[PDB]
């Protein structure tokens, strides 16, 4: 998974958020983007992850947003099993400003997904002025 | 100017009030009718701005 959207219409008709991230660069833009019904960076082949399709806006009109920043912790391409990490975000926009809290959590070893019973606490990632309405939101998803 | 500044703009027509500290893009037609007015002018067929 690789980040989320934010808008009102998704068409094109208002502008709306994209946010994403790349290795050792992240990426958020706000602006008037034609989001196509197939946004998606997976399907290139049978079993293997390649970056193209990347752009699934054909409208790069007036961005009133652009930021490029540091990533998150990751690994390399992918293997199935053996999974330990627990990734936690909370999303909310008040007073015309975005706010992100995240947090991760390592060795996650039990298979049913039970979601187990612990605790912590939730630190602000970084505040936004987006300034924009939004109504309805959809993940960009690898 | 005395011949006048023609790049100056302001809404007059919405139906919602809007939230503190936003900006709103959107030049829509405002159906205050009860028609389907895309139309250019006139009866029920305002220009919002
Ligand atoms: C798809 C993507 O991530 N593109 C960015 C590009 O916008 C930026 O200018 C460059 C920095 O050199 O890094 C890369």
């Amino acid at each position: 998974i690789r980040g989320w959207i934010f808008g009102t219409t998704l068409d094109s008709k208002t502008q709306s958020l994209l946010i994403v991230n790349n290795a050792t660069n992240v990426v958020i833009k706000v602006c008037e983007f034609q989001f196509c019904n197939d946004p998606f960076l997976d399907h290139k082949n049978n079993k293997s992850w390649m970056e193209s399709e990347f752009r699934v806006y054909s409208s790069a009109n007036n961005c009133t947003f652009e930021y490029v920043s540091q990533p998150f912790l990751m690994d390399l391409e992918g293997k199935q099993g053996n999974f330990k990490n627990l990734r936690e975000f909370v999303f909310k926009n008040i007073d015309g400003y975005f706010k992100i809290y995240s947090k991760h959590t390592p060795i996650i070893v039990r298979e049913p997904e039970d979601l187990p019973q612990g605790f912590s606490a939730l630190e602000p990632l970084v505040d936004l002025p987006i300034g924009i309405n939004i109504t309805r939101f959809q993940t960009l998803l690898a | 100017k005395v011949s006048g500044n023609y790049n100056y703009l302001y809404r007059l027509f919405r139906k919602s009030n809007l939230k503190p500290f936003e900006r709103d893009i959107s030049t829509e037609i405002y159906q205050a009718g009860n028609k389907p007015c895309n139309g250019v002018a006139g009866f029920n067929c305002y220009f919002p701005l």
